[PDB]
């Protein structure tokens, strides 16, 4: 063990060599929901290597005045691949979801983003009785952006974000975060178009900077989320 | 998972001069908390601490009677030229937003699984009228009647819909004590939910809000004066109370910074000047080397 | 616990569970961090 | 663990409230930065979710934890000292004066954080979330960091680096007597819309 | 340390004529009282003394009920032109000085620690105005809210800091029995103490004064009436009594001589002449010879 | 066992031979904080010889028309030897207070002292609502003198001051007293600079009177304290 | 084990991650003066925490033509916390000392210190007859600087140097030295304020210096010292 | 002692302590005085 970690889920395969740790989001791993949880009667189709593995989003320039980025899940991946297909063709689905989010600058570069995995986080709205649209709320793959960091976009505070599951890509430390999630619902499965489970956060707490010769330096954020343990059940057309 | 009855003991500790051990040293970046214990990051005592921990459970923080419902009309003659409606009553829309102490002492976490004992409190004045003389409040039989999700609801005191055949329904006076009963764990789901990232509809259009959860749906409270009216006018105010009871709590929230505005949705406009305004949640010192509450001598 | 009531959920405030597992916050990560190594 | 608002001034934006500005410095055993250690005053402490919380109750009792991580360059070294000097008098402003109170040296490297235990050091078994900060029941006392060494930059490298404080509680901390937080304030029962 | 229930019972004594044995004389100078018995004093008999001990413990001695709070308010209608604050409360700030009886009989220790049994006895009258016809008292609901240190205090009868979602309060009506609760045992320190020879703040300013204690700093107890205000003015008296539970006192005092002046100190003006007089405690008689009720024949 | 006595602690060592016994203050000698009862988690310094040793105070003239004299603890002693730099230096200390009163006179002349320990003496001022000045109440070494003795100055009774831990010095039986003084607070340490946990009151009950040629004689009146298992927390800058 | 090393006496708390090793002087560990050796019969004064805690001096500035800094002990904590109160307080003196020695620079910045801590290092002045005055050799905390660094400031050698207890700080390998002193004396304690029992000495024997873009960096040295097992005998009046 | 509340401390009056030492305050002297004895 060391610094060091290799993640393997079917196709996929992504290697790091500046890791921290993983994260097991409140100490838990992804499973298969058992027959004393379940509630839908209908025989569920799992499939494992197309739908469980890595799908790489479109990445983001880490900016000297970037605010920060989230993707919801499932809606990231609810138009990528045979999870996309599975989710578009079935009622319910169930999925924990393991995120991994990277960073490369030099040894000259400072800068440091937290990762930030919030269940049910229900966005807030500055200076409005008007609850978030539709289109403000479901971004899928592209993500969405921070205008209120501070308040995590909640009314809340970034500063109290580490009760959430979060990792740190401090570029002296780290270049790579990694954080494991389990389902998070107080239902056992959901419906994937209409409610996220869980959202990932990449809020710069640092500033990107370097020193005479590093400034302007081209710095892309790219995040690779690979379904873990996918369910879905009520078989019907596509929507 | 251990059990703590009471805070952890200190233990003495020596001078350590150890080459490859670093316990004050630790990697936020992990996620993990700093693990270095009093004990190895100074010299300590040993402490045996009797400290107990039973007021912070989560049974004790969230298990007290907190309002949740203060609603007033006035008790009298509604009735006109052609109307024959009463209005002796009103209607709430059951919720646990509307006051923030409870709602942000809730909103501290995700789910919540709780059976909720409710306290009805009511009051009466006499209407300030230009000929009014007072002498004492009438003992008025009050009916406080649950109508649940898809059930008819009261348009008037006269109403029907108040048989409470199958409606929960509690009669209580003004002069008794308040009208007091547990409801139980009643949600469509395994807990309930103080926030939902999604929608309730399965239509993609604006009057579908985000924000409300397809479990939050707990119909109505409707609580009438079951007395016909008075020769004078009224006022009932009614204090509703709810104590969470047998409660399990998961996926601790950041506290709420910025004062509601609403209970549809979590958004804020913040206070003009720090503390709590969006850009300054702690108020503003002079500098970052300034004490302002220094001790001077 | 007392409970003068036939339903369980009418009972009083529940029997205190002194059970605690902050690990689940405050070290959640696969790999344990050991007291006094370098946690790298 | 919480991020403090060490950077709580009238010219700090947002994020800018939670980072503290490190810089190489033309001088020596010059103090950096404060804490106030008033949970119930508006101070640093208070938006944490030890100060949120615990500012649920009247009186607290236990050792706090408060970690630094450092977010320079790689290149980029410096040994730092934090001090809790228990209460009694001022704040220190000179390092002589503040390293004979409770302190931890910090220097830089792959262990990116380092921790101060701010000790439980009181008469009474517990102490009170009160308005009068000069109070013997509220007063914990102060923690301040100054320059060891300095901060050394290579000229490839940002010279004006940040550190970001975090501050919790240890296994032998209490909270007694609750009490409706400060935190929230309510003018009329919210409306459906407005 | 021995059991007493019943007084020390007298034996049968003798002539003594002995040499080396003075049981009489004592040096008061060692500190130690007199341990001269009435056996070795006088010839004595034998005597079975069965008087009980227990109505002078300490649990009996101070575990009765005193009055510790009287606040007495308006209640009606006190907006203005422009004030939209309805003021129908008090705020106290807790403490037990305000009357003498509990204070001298609890200043007759250094400390104590007991867990306190508090009993509210609201009463109403009819404000005496220029046309006023009286007939009864309306049995309006109170809510006595314990304000915790740092919490924060009502400014209105209409305010919101009265969810007291976590703040204990109590809800009591004018014709029900007096409102009755236990306050445990809730100082930073192991004993509530009368006396403090010394200050409570850091700093050495006049603002910081001599005998206030940083463990009596005990909140508030902020009481409303719950109900709207009538079309006539009430006068609202409040009675708070203390009777300490479980009680463990030290260190006992002299009693207190001079008539109390104020709760924030024990200083004292003294009554002009005696008795408890700055100069004479006791009544002057006319000689050290004279008997002032001598019985005469 | 007899009238005379000895008393060593560190350097010191005081004999008396008109003694009368010694008072143990509530039957109790001081002892070290216990575990059972510690707070404070950090390591104490316990300095037994060059803190626990008998300070003597500068000495007071008994006169015809003394009212009475008081010393506060540990006031008298915070700004004196290697106590004092504990005190400065230290947020927290721990003390209990062995305190020997001295007074000579001949056979021919006639005076009685009462020594009390009070604790939690809490002076009470004549003919005013505002409470005593820190110079009133913090004189260290040179300690107060009594306006209003009577009434201990409290508003309480001289007559029933014995209740506390007292002696006499009565110039036909005793020259000297002496009371052990035990760690007296509702906490297990304190803050020395701002709170007294005991007092040291010297009250002329009888007048100090000679006969024809023992008239206005110089008798002065020594006050020796030694601090008894002393402990302090919080090592910080001296103050 | 590694190249980490955090030292942890009374309050204070020193962690360094570019250590080289702890360098225990002629092999040894300070220990409290034994029964067998003790020749002071008076019970001697032994605070752990209060003075047996790392003092960290006013730092220097590493410059191109430095010649070199030397700090006496115990002289340079004399005036210092409450070894000092205990020095100034007590005739006889014993400690060991833990000295740490720390200086930061960057990956592109070269230089050499070699740390010394030379026992009873008597300073011979070039060019005269006339011993060194009190000022020159009594500097305290602020220390004293080499002249002849060269010659040890003694008409000895640098070069033989290394029999005294030493490590270096090399910029390349090193960020800090740890030197472990116990009590080097013919006697078993000695007077504090006209004795000198070791001097600290860091001298540069390769010069600091940078490429084009760190020359005339600020590079302080931060010198913090911990009495270890100190002891005092002869209580008497602060000199 | 009864107490319908589940805490301890809502108990009514404590179970008298007829306990008495006082020594502490009547005979509070290092080596104790005897009776009938010269206490000089
Ligand atoms: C979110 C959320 C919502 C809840 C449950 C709140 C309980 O709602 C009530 C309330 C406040 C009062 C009554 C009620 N009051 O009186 C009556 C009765 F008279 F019908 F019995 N019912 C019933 C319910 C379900 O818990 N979490
Ligand atoms: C000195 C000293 C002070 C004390 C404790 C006095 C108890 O103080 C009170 C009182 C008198 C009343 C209430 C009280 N009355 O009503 C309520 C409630 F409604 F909030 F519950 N609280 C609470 C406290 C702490 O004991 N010794």
């Amino acid at each position: 063990s060391d610094r060091v970690l290799q993640l393997k889920l079917g196709n996929s395969s992504i290697v790091t060599q500046e890791a921290a740790n993983i994260c097991c989001a409140y100490g838990e791993w992804p499973t298969y929901l058992p027959d004393n949880e379940a509630v839908a009667i209908d025989k569920p189709t799992q499939p494992e290597t197309s739908t469980d593995r890595f799908y790489t989003l479109k990445s983001k320039k880490w900016e000297s005045n970037s605010t920060g980025w989230w993707w919801k899940l499932p809606d990231a991946l609810n138009q990528i691949g045979m999870f996309g297909q599975n989710v578009q063709y079935h009622y319910l689905y169930r999925s924990g979801f393991l995120c991994h989010v990277q960073c490369n600058a030099t040894k000259f570069h400072q800068g440091t983003l937290l990762i930030v995995a919030i269940p049910e986080h229900q966005i807030g709205k500055k200076g409005t009785g008007t609850s978030a649209s539709f289109a403000e709320v479901m971004k899928g793959a592209e993500g969405g952006v921070f205008e209120q960091p501070y308040l995590l976009d909640d009314g809340t505070s970034l500063a109290c974000a580490l009760v959430y599951p979060h990792q740190w890509i401090n570029l002296r430390t780290n270049n790579s975060a990694t954080i494991v999630l389990p389902w998070m619902n107080s239902a056992p499965m959901d419906f994937a178009l209409r409610h996220n489970n869980w959202t990932l956060a990449v809020i710069p707490v640092c500033p990107l900077a370097g020193g005479t010769g590093n400034t302007n330096t081209y710095v892309p954020i790219t995040i690779s989320i690979a379904p873990m343990c996918a369910e879905y059940n009520g078989l019907r057309n596509a929507i | 998972g251990e059990i703590v009855k009471t805070v952890a003991n200190t233990v003495e500790s020596e001078i350590k001069a150890e080459l490859g051990v670093i316990p004050s040293l630790n990697a936020v970046e992990t996620g993990a908390t700093s693990n270095t214990e009093p004990e190895e990051a100074i010299q300590t005592r040993t402490v045996i601490n009797m400290h107990g921990t039973a007021e912070c459970l989560v049974e004790n923080f969230l298990g007290r009677s907190a309002l949740v419902c203060m609603r007033s009309f006035e008790y009298k003659n509604h009735s006109t030229s052609t109307s024959s409606i009463q209005k002796n009553f009103f209607i709430w829309t059951l919720n646990t937003r509307e006051l923030v102490q409870i709602r942000r002492k809730m909103e501290l976490f995700t789910y919540l699984r709780f059976d909720t004992e409710i306290t009805i409190v009511p009051t009466l004045r006499l209407f300030s009228s230009s000929n009014v003389s007072f002498s004492g409040l009438p003992n008025l039989t009050l009916q406080a009647m649950y109508v649940p999700t898809g059930a008819r609801k009261p348009s008037s005191q006269d109403s029907f819909e108040w048989q409470s055949a199958c409606n929960p329904s509690v009669f209580f006076k003004i002069n008794d004590p308040p009208a007091r009963l547990t409801i139980p764990f009643m949600s469509i789901n395994s807990a309930y939910a103080n926030f939902y990232d999604g929608f309730a509809g399965f239509e993609k259009k604006a009057t579908v809000l985000y924000g409300i959860n397809p479990a939050n749906t707990m119909g109505n409270l409707c609580l009438r004066v079951v007395n016909s009216y008075q020769p004078v006018q009224y006022t009932l105010t009614v204090r509703v109370y709810m104590k969470p009871k047998h409660i399990k709590a998961w996926a601790p929230r950041a506290p709420r910074t910025m004062p509601y505005t609403n209970i549809l949705n979590n958004n804020y406009a913040g206070r003009s000047a720090a503390p709590n305004a969006p850009t300054a949640i702690v108020s503003h010192r002079s500098t970052i080397k300034t004490m302002p509450n220094d001790i001077n001598l | 616990q007392i409970n003068f009531y036939k339903d369980s959920y009418a009972a009083s405030a529940s029997k205190q569970d002194f059970s605690q597992d902050p690990s689940k916050f405050t070290e959640p990560v696969a790999e344990a961090l050991k007291a006094g190594a370098p946690v790298l | 663990e919480s991020m403090m608002e060490i950077n709580n001034v009238n010219d700090a934006s947002g994020v800018e409230r939670l980072r503290v500005q490190i810089s190489a410095q033309s001088d020596m055993d010059q103090l950096l930065f404060n804490i106030p250690l008033d949970i119930q005053l508006e101070g640093p402490l208070r938006n944490t979710l030890l100060g949120n919380i615990s500012r649920y109750y009247t009186h607290w009792s236990g050792s706090l934890e408060m970690t630094f991580m450092f977010c320079g360059s790689f290149m980029t070294t410096g040994k730092l000292i934090i001090c809790y000097t228990p209460p009694g008098g001022s704040s220190p402003t000179d390092r002589m004066q503040a390293m004979l109170a409770t302190h931890v040296v910090w220097d830089f490297g792959l262990q990116s954080s380092i921790t101060i235990i701010i000790p439980w050091i009181s008469g009474s078994h517990y102490r009170m979330f009160n308005t009068d900060a000069k109070a013997i029941n509220a007063n914990v006392g102060y923690v301040t960091c100054f320059m060891q060494t300095n901060l050394v930059a290579p000229v490839g490298a940002a010279d004006q680096c940040y550190i970001v404080g975090m501050v919790a509680a240890k296994k032998d901390f209490n909270l007694r007597l609750m009490r409706d937080s400060p935190d929230i304030g309510q003018s009329a029962i919210l409306p459906e819309q407005a």
